[PDB]
Parts: structure tokens; sequence; C-alpha cells
């Protein structure tokens, strides 16, 4: 949601699993407006990264 | 006298609404403008 929303960095959300051995990305803070959070262009940029 | 969409997005059907514009953001491509009318039956 932070990164999203345009408040935090591509690399500020990754954090790595401890016993699983890949990385995840969180939901952050639950937005008021999640749909429209996943219609952003930055999503499609963190894909695309 | 507002709108559901405004008064409770989070509302069952404004869900509905935002799954109806997902569908026609893919319907309404490949049309011959961005007019789109709504009838009642």
């Amino acid at each position: 949601s932070e990164f999203l929303s345009g408040q935090a960095a591509a690399e500020m959300i990754i954090d790595k699993v401890e016993g699983g051995g890949f990385d995840y990305i969180g939901r952050g803070q639950i937005p008021p407006n999640p749909a429209e959070l996943l219609m952003h262009p930055r999503f499609e940029q963190l894909l695309n990264w | 006298d507002t709108l559901l969409a405004v008064g409770n997005p989070a509302d069952l059907a404004v869900e509905a609404i935002r799954g109806l514009r997902t569908s026609l953001h893919f319907a309404m491509m490949e049309a011959k403008n961005n007019v789109l009318m709504i009838s009642g039956a």
C-alpha cells in the first residue's frame, strides 16, 4: 500500500522470509481504496522490475 | 441525497460496480467512441 500510494520506495518494501528463503512484500496498512491503488502504474512498474 | 459510491465506498453494491468498471474497461475498448449508453428494460 505504501509503495502504491507513493510514500515508500521500491526497495523499502521487500523483506526476507526467515525460514523460507524467499522475499516477500506485505500489504502494508489497509488502504481506503485498495482497488484503485492496484490500478496505479506503480504496480506494473514494480512487477516489471 | 448522495451517491452510494461516495457515501459508503466499502459497500457490497459498490464492489460489484467496481467489478463492472473493470469489465467495461475491457468491453469498451475497440468501440466507436467513449460514449456508454445505459438503458433500463
